[PDB]
DNA sequence: CTTGACAAAAGTGTTAAATTGTGCTATACTGGGAGCCGTCACGGATGC
DNA sequence: GCATCCGTGAGTCGAGGGAAGCACAATTTAACACTTTTGTCAAG
């Protein structure tokens, strides 16, 4: 039961539901220390039992518990860990991530195969942990603290901010994703290379690995972080390391629509 | 009673459990018919019970009725006005006592918190709770930065002297969670509290001598 | 310090579930409507499920780890970590049994 | 015995993955019954739990490989084998 | 600029108003104009009507009319201050008091309508919303074919929605006909038997089909009274309640005779005439009369579904789709179905408070609660799912929301459940709903539009207009007429040919119930008013259409919604007709209401006298912000002393230059792949279009901070913040907004606020530092108002409404709310969308210089590259021939309307390119200039290629390739012509509203969910991107262990793992081995509530504490 | 993926999973096609 | 393409064996500060940086290079990991 | 009366 | 390193005031109300 | 042989979405003089 910032209280329907059986078990306890008929008895032994059952598994049997002055149903404990929207398939199976960007993909021919154009900026908030302590490292910062002061405000970023960040992401690669992932190939490690503007650069010949083209198709990012994760990501997912279809092995990165139409 | 808050099958138990008080306070010597009097108590079983276990966050039956009285003044006020009333009107027609702040802090206690499931969009996979941040957990940077601040105030103690160090952190509670008063330092080394006062006050000047020469503290300050 | 290899999932007996409870949930009652502070035996009690704020009871008698694994007298609210809020359960005491669903229907 | 991907899936020892495929009142309701105890062997619990994945990286095959070089090898060898 | 005109096809009536399917609508819904005593039994005046009299039945509340006041404040100040643009309305009612026989009347308050603005919009809160209209089966009788057995029919009786149960009649194997109520089969013998009827009125009439009727001769039941019957009947109907006759003829007068609470519907009762060949007196199954029920629909139903079942020539089974049996309502509609909702709720308040009270002490004010009216009302226009958010990203986009047609919504389909055949294109949908204009994915058929020459009718039918043909000569006679009207005549083709108005063509291209035919003149009945009506608005401004395969000819029209206003926003050089019309009906431009002279002209205003003399003012709207962000501002075309016409343009609104609807830009374009910029729909743009300003628009956001009441204290809005330096304070204002006209860039503040801090005790080591600082700690904390990453520009506007103020309604506890608006000028950049009419769409991949693009001979550059190869496999080739139009208009100077299949064929287009060729050689040749070596090669070249004929001169030749529309094209970058000739244009290219500056989004740490505890989602709220299952699979078969356990374990919702790995990076360290995810513990506890004993158990079964012991206890 | 002798480790159910149903939206929908796939 | 990256993968029997190993090389170089490393000066891995070439501080980049000159020993159950650390410690104390 | 409605159930209880 | 005061911030009892919980009201009143088909189609399992 | 019941139906993203009183007894809170301890400042 929190408190949103503008004062109001949001709460889950859990609460609903266990105060229905909070209230029911109460009501049917003082009815029993009253010598209530047996009719009021069984109504209210009834009640609990309904109670109990929407509590752990709302709408399964008769009609639905809803909060009133809405029709909406409560949302149960079974309600709560199944379905696509439960746990297991929502926090689970899947997660949201740190450490992760998403943008307007556009063309790069002059890419590497290795290669990708990443924007200074979502490389700058991708990487800031890293560039914090490289700005920490030279003379730019004194600690960590000021470098992220000094990277909160657009206008208070200085020149070698982006010479640190330049230096950070040497080596390192990052993972491009488009969705949906069909197979294995719709993530694909690539070594970022900082450009100007706002768009993630891709190479041509991994648009087909990816069912990409560019009438305004987005990308994901994410920075894998250890040595471990550096490692798989530099080795197993390089985009110029997985160059056949693991589904029929013929080569899946080949000359596409204009290199063949030029050959 | 229906919509009010509590479902036909729970008013119709706290009606019985009116109904049993009825029957114990009942009196056939009065020659009244038992509905007459059996009526009362159910109508004020039932109300008491909207009035305890309608609302989520419970609301004392005094309030209650405040809330419902207000609300019966704003609606009366809004059919003879022709338009939605604003504060002042309806604390000017519930009473002396009452003025527009009343009733706004009034209308205030009487939000209903709402449903974390509520959904969002026309697909209604979205719901009110994917968009609250939890703001009780420290989030990593304010841990990486508590945890770089006790190490450069560790480093910063190492110049002091091995009592006076002890001393500033025993003051200030740095190491068993709870500061301590000149009293109880002095109990642990025996020492006066004019000396401690006196040993304290001498290391923070000797550590904001160290940090005038140094500045590698300054920046935790915020 | 040992690593987890299995998971077992079985029937939860009354007894198993009264020793997870922390303490039975008496009332309805969330939060205070003026102070907004957690009521007493209910859904959200402090004395059951644990403080809101890392080692400071209800009454506000202790307010540090010094009395780490301390329940204040005054109040009944254990001094501990507030996150413990996430993983301590309560019980409500059934005045007559009640069949599980998922073994009904 | 012949049966589809959804009966085999959903008839798997293991209770976590067929949890979290479908059905899910069914299978905990039995796994709760039967005291069923997941070994956690595909991939599917590994990522419930958030453990390593019992492949590629995470398999046992390549996980326990050690790197060493020539000097420290050296130096541990003489060392102990001068008793 | 002249504008030459293609087309032979003479329209004989012009577009009609595209908005009145809103408008008119919701003016017959209101009537507010209409005197009282003149009002129709139509909309919210029905629903008065039906709900009163109210009798508790001495006390009878009865309703004599009803008025709608002016509005409290005008649409300006309810956008401004969040209202609803709205009227009040109030009721006259009296009370008859039955027993004194006394009348009580005044006028009570029942609270506020929603207004439609000119437009056809309404304004809810403050935010422009529209009511889509809503596709659904009309009401009526319906006979079905069985599917489970051949050669069998069901009758359904369909009334209004949430207006009465369906009724199935049905001839089961047995031979006795079941009727199918509320899930529930009961034999339709019993409850005709209730209505009357005897064994020899059925015998009569019914029995002249064969062993049908001696099916529906049960004697067991026709010599039981009604009365026991209709009990009888009761039961079945709803077994269990005491049998009662009174409880018994209630339920059956209000399941089938109550028009209170079934409603068959004007459209309802119309089509059960038509089809059963009846006359109904009300919209009831049956009548309750004299103590007795009459039978109004079954006997008709049933007759019919015997005489179909038996094969009688005349009775045939009914299309559900087709569209005469779909119906369509309207605003209008929809709002008289929620008013009559809450009128009935309202009556039950009313009849409930009669009960009690004092019967003589009862005044029509004291009864009437109307709350729940107002409820309603504001549910429907709040929080329906048929009431969108205005799409106003341009005038075209406000135009197309108000034609939309969904199936969905309450009381139609479902997104999911919703199959094949309700999503196809019937033969019906002909010149009344768009075949192609439909959004692609899971809405696709589901939502569409309305065609241009449809228009719905008063029962919800759409009809279409047809000119009468008779004895061979087409007359200018036009009907509109609906699909089941349609099908009874042969209809030609709008393109058949006409000497006059006598059909010359022997051989006429025609419809019969919606198949194509060959006829002679004679034989034709009616013919198409143009080929117009066939598409939608949005599908008509696409020109060469019949080149365009409607995939693509659907993505083309979906886009010219989605294009921003320019500032230099230009109208195409090949135009279909209705930019005009489309900008005019659009109400966004401005024109003169009679003759008259300017008198003043400015940015903000536009004075004109007129010819009676009168002075009229209009202010300019400037520099609004629409639903969607964008600037729509209205600019004067008219100077001071300028005579104007009636209907003269005086001021252009957003998107459109002259009256001309203007939703791109004309640039020279060149088919030709580009060093692979081209790859994959990528586009090639010049450097000269930013320089010159072209596909730049201004975009304004807003930006929104309270300050409210807390138990600590009260939020201030104030310039000292704690802690920050003159340089973040610079901007604000003395009042610490800050300041109009400051440039913002993301960090800067917007508004100042400081906030009480929570009472509690630092940290040891803050109070160290504070210490040694001697800093005693503030009691308030920064809350302000910051500019958001990626955003900022100028801020434009600031907005403070405070408690109190006239008409500001803010919520309790808020003191006040400060609006800031900021506008940023954005320019075409890497990553921005850019499309045309035909479907062809693209980001923008490379910017080059002027002196790279490819140029003329004349050194005239291009300014777009298009890669060719999206044109076979798309199969538009409207573009390609727009390109060659657009080239010869740009060589002519001139522009073109080419109307749909009638326009601009390919010789005309010839003849121009000879024109404009002519031109531009002519000027080379009077300019001293022959031909060029390089010239020379490439036409050498395309002689190899066959694309000149050998022998003629390079002049002839250079003519020949402009008459192909290619033109000898050079390198910028090497000097040397392009090997083969290119196709060098002049084609009209949309910015849409999908912006790279919009959407890049990044994060390393932010929000984390309250439970979970992993990362929020979506930009707005700083979130991660979601890893979802198939990224899961993807990783598990890259077989990258680690980078899954982190994705899953160290970036998502380990805390402690995720803050150990913040703390080791910022170290210089390698971040350390993860734990248990924290969804994991939630699993369980969840579980575990479930009352499931969920354990982790070690390699020897033994326990294994996940908690690390804060759950155990002790 | 590497034309060589699989890899000790390699997760070939996923692979497989993906590699069958990559394709599935490219299967004829209107006994055959996708649906015959499923009921297979 | 990583260079040597073909060489890389015949060295191992399985290419998580590849992966495991450059990880755990580069892990060990980071830990001991590129002290531990087998790269003579000359091989060192190098980055341009504006004031001039540094070391390369991608410790995976000098863990493949390590394994590219085969220098190192990798397998399963070579020694102690206790050990190990203790010796590596020792030899090259950070 | 109705097994899946309680309130009728309860009504036909009450009503004997 | 100590007393030897002393301003003050904190802690300690009672009390008058809001604030909150509980009982009671006697003509007679005695079984609900919102429902309402493009009911979603189709396999899998149980069970008559 | 059929009838009934139940669970299932792609991914990512954004955008806005957000019957009632009235009396009276307990209980809690605020306030308020007073004792403190808790800091300080003064010299010895
Ligand atoms: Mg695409
Ligand atoms: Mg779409
Ligand atoms: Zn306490």
């Amino acid at each position: 039961m929190v408190q949103v910032d503008g004062g109001r209280f949001a709460t889950s329907d859990l609460n609903d539901l266990y105060r229905r059986l909070i209230n029911r078990n109460n009501r049917l306890k003082k009815l029993l220390a009253q010598g209530a008929p047996e009719i009021i008895i069984r109504n209210e032994k009834r009640m609990l039992q309904e109670a109990v059952d929407a509590l752990l598994d709302n709408g399964r049997r008769g009609a639905p518990v809803t909060n009133p002055g809405s029709d909406r149903p409560l949302r149960s404990l079974t309600d709560i860990l199944s379905g696509k929207q439960g746990r297991f398939r929502q926090n689970l199976l899947g997660k949201r991530v740190d450490y992760s960007g998403r943008s307007v993909i556009v063309v790069g021919p002059q890419l590497k195969l290795h290669q990708c154009g990443l924007p200074k900026r979502m490389a700058l908030e991708l990487f800031k942990p890293f560039l914090l302590k490289k700005m920490e490292e030279k003379g730019i910062a004194p600690n960590v603290k000021a470098a992220r002061r000094m990277l909160e405000r657009q206008r208070d970023i200085k020149d070698e901010v982006w010479d640190a960040l330049e230096e950070v992401i040497h080596g390192k690669v990052v993972l491009l994703n488009r969705a949906p992932t069909l197979h294995r190939l719709g993530i694909q490690a690539f070594q970022p290379v900082l450009v100007e503007g706002q768009s993630i650069q891709l190479h041509p010949l991994v648009c087909e690995a990816f069912n990409a083209d560019f009438d305004g198709d987005q990308m994901a990012v994410h920075v894998p972080l250890s040595s471990f994760a550096q490692a798989e990501a530099r080795i197993q997912m390089l985009s110029a390391h997985n160059l056949l279809s693991p589904a029929s092995g013929e080569p899946l990165a080949k000359p596409s629509r204009d290199i063949i139409l030029g050959l | 009673y229906t919509g009010r808050g509590l479902s036909f099958l729970d008013l119709i138990q706290e009606g019985n459990q009116g109904l049993i008080r009825a029957v114990e306070k009942f009196e056939y010597k009065r020659r009244f018919k038992f509905s007459t009097y059996a009526t009362w108590w159910i109508r004020q079983a039932i109300n008491r019970a909207i009035a305890d276990q309608a609302r989520t966050i419970r609301i004392p039956v005094h309030m209650v009725e405040t809330i419902n009285k207000l609300s019966r003044t704003a609606r009366q006020l809004q059919q003879e006005l022709g338009r939605e009333p604003t504060y002042e009107e309806i604390a000017e027609a519930m009473g002396p006592g009452w003025d527009a702040k009343r009733v706004e802090e009034t209308l205030k206690i009487a939000q209903e918190p709402v449903s974390l499931e509520t959904p969002i969009g026309d697909e209604k996979d979205s719901f009110y709770g994917d968009f609250i941040p939890d703001e009780h957990l420290p989030s990593p940077v304010d841990a990486a930065t508590q945890s770089l601040l006790s190490e450069e105030l560790e480093k910063a103690l190492s110049k002091l002297s091995e009592r006076e160090a002890m001393v500033l952190k025993l003051r200030k509670g740095l190491i068993d969670g709870r500061e301590h008063t000149l009293e109880e330092v002095g109990a642990f080394f025996g020492v006066t509290r004019e000396r401690i006062r006196q040993i304290e006050n001498k290391a923070l000047r000797k550590l904001k001598y160290h940090e005038s020469r140094t500045r590698k503290l300054r920046d935790f300050l915020d | 310090k040992k690593e987890v290899r299995k998971v077992r999932i079985a029937l939860a007996s009354p007894e198993k579930i009264r020793s997870w409870s922390y303490g039975e949930v008496e009332k309805p009652e969330t939060i205070n409507y003026r102070t907004l502070k957690p009521e007493r035996d209910g859904l959200f009690d402090e004395r059951i499920f644990g403080p809101i704020k890392d080692y400071e009871c209800a009454c506000g008698k202790y307010k540090r780890q010094r009395f780490e694994g301390k329940v204040c007298e005054r109040c009944g609210v254990e001094v501990t970590k507030s996150i413990v809020r996430r993983y301590r359960m309560g019980h409500i005491e059934l005045a007559t049994p009640a069949a599980h669903i998922w073994f009904v229907k | 015995l012949l049966m589809g991907v959804t009966k085999s899936a959903l008839s798997t020892k293991s209770w976590l993955s067929a949890a979290s495929f479908q059905n899910t009142t069914h299978v905990l309701t039995e796994a709760a019954i039967a005291g069923k105890k997941d070994e956690l062997i595909g991939l599917k619990e590994n990522v419930i739990l958030g453990r390593l994945i019992p492949a590629g990286t995470g398999s046992d095959f390549v996980r326990f490989t050690q790197v060493v070089d020539q000097k420290t090898l050296k130096a541990i060898e003489e060392a102990r084998k001068e008793a | 600029m002249e504008i030459k005109r293609f087309g032979r096809i003479r329209e004989v009536i012009p577009l009609p108003p595209l908005t009145e399917i809103q408008v008119e609508s919701y003016r017959r819904a209101l009537q507010a104009d209409v005197p009282p005593e003149k009002r129709e039994n139509v909309g919210i005046q029905a629903a008065f009507r039906e709900t009163f009299p109210i009798e508790e039945e001495g006390l009878v509340l009865d309703f004599l009319e009803y008025r709608l006041g002016e509005p409290p404040f005008p649409q300006d100040e309810c956008r401004e201050k969040d209202l609803t643009y709205q009227a009040p309305l109030y009721a006259r009612l009296q009370l008859i008091h039955k027993d004194t026989g006394l009348i009580k009347e005044d006028e009570v308050f029942l609270g506020h309508i929603p207004l439609m603005t000119e437009d056809g919009s309404f304004i809810i809160n403050g935010a422009d919303r529209v009511i889509v209209s809503q596709i659904h089966r009309s009401p009526g009788v319906y006979f079905t074919p069985d599917p489970a057995r051949p050669g069998r029919y069901i009758a359904s009786i369909i009334p209004l929605p949430k207006r009465g149960p369906w009724i199935d009649l049905e001839v089961e194997p047995n031979g006795v006909v079941s009727m199918k109520v509320n899930k529930r089969k009961f034999p339709l013998v019993l409850l005709l038997r209730v209505l009357g009827y005897d064994q020899e009125t059925l015998a009569r009439e019914l029995g002249a089909y064969g062993e049908l009727v001696q099916g529906l001769m049960d004697e067991s039941v026709f010599a039981m009274r009604p009365e026991e019957a209709l009990i009888r009947l009761f039961t079945l109907l709803r077994p269990g309640d005491p049998p009662k006759r009174d409880k018994a003829v209630a339920y059956v007068y209000g399941l089938i005779a109550d028009p209170r609470r079934y409603d068959l519907g004007e459209a309802g009762r119309y089509k059960a005439e038509e089809k059963l060949g009846i006359r109904l007196s009300g919209r009831t199954l049956a009548r309750f009369e004299d103590g007795e029920f009459k039978d109004e629909v079954f006997l008709p139903t049933l007759r019919y579904l015997f005489a179909l079942t038996a094969g009688v020539p005349g009775h045939e089974v009914d299309d559900i789709d087709h569209l005469g049996n779909r119906r369509i309502r309207t605003v209008g509609e929809l709002m008289t179905d929620q008013f009559r909702v809450g009128l009935a709720r309202l009556a039950r308040g009313v009849r409930e408070r009669m009960l009690m009270g004092s019967e003589d002490s009862l005044t029509p004010a004291k009864l009437v609660n109307s709350r729940p009216l107002e409820a309603a009302i504001r549910e429907f226009f709040s929080r329906s799912q048929l009431s969108q958010f205005k799409d106003e990203t341009n005038p075209l986009s406000s135009l197309r929301h108000k034609r939309r047609i969904s199936a969905l919504g309450p009381g139609g389909l479902t997104r999911e459940r919703a199959g094949f055949d309700v999503r196809d294109v019937h033969r019906t949908h002909y010149g009344r709903i768009c075949p192609v204009e439909t959004p692609e994915g899971a809405n696709i058929g589901l939502i569409t539009s309305l065609a241009a020459y449809a228009r719905v009718d008063e029962l919800g039918f759409i009809r279409t207009p047809y000119r009468r043909v008779v004895g061979g000569v087409v007359t200018d006679e036009v009907v509109y007429m609906t699909a089941t009207e349609e099908d009874r005549y042969t209809i030609a083709q709008a393109n058949t040919p006409l000497e006059g108005n006598r059909i010359a063509a022997e051989r006429v291209v025609a419809r019969r119930k919606g198949e194509p035919v060959i006829v002679s003149p004679e034989e034709v009945e009616f013919m198409d008013v143009s080929p117009k009506q066939v598409f939608s608005v949005n599908t008509n401004l696409i020109p060469f259409l019949e080149h365009d395969d409607a995939n693509r000819a659907l993505m083309g029209s979906n886009m010219q919604t989605q294009a921003v206003p320019l500032i230099r926003a230009q109208a195409p050089v090949v135009m279909t007709g209705l930019e005009e019309r489309v900008v005019r009906d659009s109400l966004a431009a401005l024109y003169a209401e009679e003759d008259g002279e300017v008198a003043k002209v400015d940015g903000n205003r536009i004075v004109v006298r007129y010819e009676d003399g009168r002075l009229v003012e209009y202010p300019l709207r400037r520099f609004y912000r629409s639903n969607q962000g964008t600037a729509l501002d209205q600019r004067p075309r008219v100077v001071v002393g300028q005579r104007v016409r009636k209907g003269d343009l005086l001021a252009d609104g957003p998107a459109s230059e002259n009256g001309f609807l203007a939703l791109g830009q004309n640039v020279l374009v060149a088919i030709m792949p580009f060093d692979g910029y081209n790859f994959e729909d990528a586009i090639v743009i010049s450097e000269e279009l930013l320089k010159r300003d072209f596909y730049t628009s201004i975009h304004i956001e807003r930006y929104e901070i309270e300050a409210r009441d807390t138990k600590l204290g009260p939020e201030r809005i104030t310039r000292d913040i704690p802690h920050l330096s003159e340089a973040a304070l610079r901007d604000l204002d003395e009042e610490g907004v800050v300041r109009i006209g400051a440039e913002v860039k993301p960090g800067d503040i917007l508004v100042g606020r400081t906030s009480f801090k929570g009472e509690s005790e630092p940290t040891p080591e803050e109070r160290l530092l504070r210490s040694i600082f001697g800093e005693k700690a503030r009691d308030v904390k920064d809350t302000s108002l910051r500019v958001p990453p990626g955003e900022g520009g100028i801020v434009v506007r600031t907005v403070r409404l405070r408690r109190g103020d006239p008409g500001v309604e803010l919520k309790p506890g808020v003191r006040e709310v400060v609006r800031v608006y900021v506008a940023q000028k954005r320019k075409l950049q890497v990553g921005d969308k850019l499309a045309n009419r035909h479907g062809n769409k693209g980001v923008v991949a490379k910017i080059l210089p002027v002196e790279d693009m490819p140029h003329l001979p004349d050194g005239t550059p291009v300014d777009v590259i298009l890669n060719p190869l999206g044109v076979p496999s798309r199969m538009n080739l409207g573009q390609i021939l727009e390109t060659h139009l657009g080239l010869a208009g740009y060589f002519l100077g001139q522009r073109y309307i080419s109307p749909i299949f009638d326009g601009a064929k390919e010789p005309e287009i010839k003849e121009l390119l000879a024109q404009a060729f002519e031109v531009y050689f002519g000027k080379r040749k009077g300019e001293g200039f022959g031909v060029d070596k390089r010239e020379v090669e490439v036409l050498r070249r395309a002689e190899k290629l066959g694309l000149v004929t050998p022998g003629k001169t390079p002049e002839e030749q250079l003519k020949e390739l402009f008459l192909q529309g290619k033109v000898v094209l050079y390198d910028g970058r090497t000097g040397e012509p392009i090997e083969g000739p290119i196709v060098v244009g002049q084609m009209f290219i949309m910015k849409l509203y999908h912006m790279v500056e919009d959407k890049m989004h990044a994060r390393s740490t932010g929000p984390y969910s309250l439970i979970t505890q992993q990362p929020l989602g979506g930009k707005a709220q700083f979130g991660g991107q979601r890893f979802g299952e198939m990224e899961v699979w993807a990783l598990e078969a890259y077989g990258a262990a680690h980078t899954l356990q982190e994705m899953l374990t160290l970036k998502s919702d380990d805390i402690e793992g995720r803050n150990a790995a913040y703390e080791a990076i910022i170290k210089g360290e390698d971040v350390p081995e993860p734990s248990v995810p924290e969804s994991f513990r939630v699993l369980v506890k969840e579980l575990q509530a479930l009352a499931l004993d969920v354990q982790t158990l070690d390699e020897k079964d033994n326990p294994v504490d996940i908690f690390e012991g804060l759950a155990s206890k002790r | 993926s590497m034309a060589r002798p699989v890899s000790i480790g390699e997760a070939v159910g996923i692979v497989a999973a993906q590699s069958i149903g990559e394709p599935g939206t490219q299967l004829t929908m209107r006994t055959q096609g996708l649906p015959r796939v499923i009921e297979l | 393409a990583e260079p040597g990256i073909d060489k890389l993968f015949g060295m191992v029997d399985s290419k998580y064996r590849l992966t495991v190993v450059v990880a755990k090389r580069a892990q060990q170089l980071l830990r001991h500060g590129f002290k531990n490393t087998v790269l003579e000066p000359e091989e060192r891995p190098k980055m341009q940086t504006l004031e001039g070439l540094f070391d390369d501080p991608n410790a995976v980049t000098w863990a493949m290079k390590e394994l590219l000159t085969g220098r190192l020993v990798f397998g399963e159950n070579l020694v102690p990991e206790d050990r190990l650390q203790k010796e590596m410690e020792r030899l090259y104390p950070v | 009366i109705s097994t899946s409605d309680p309130v009728r159930q309860y009504l036909h209880e009450i009503g004997q």
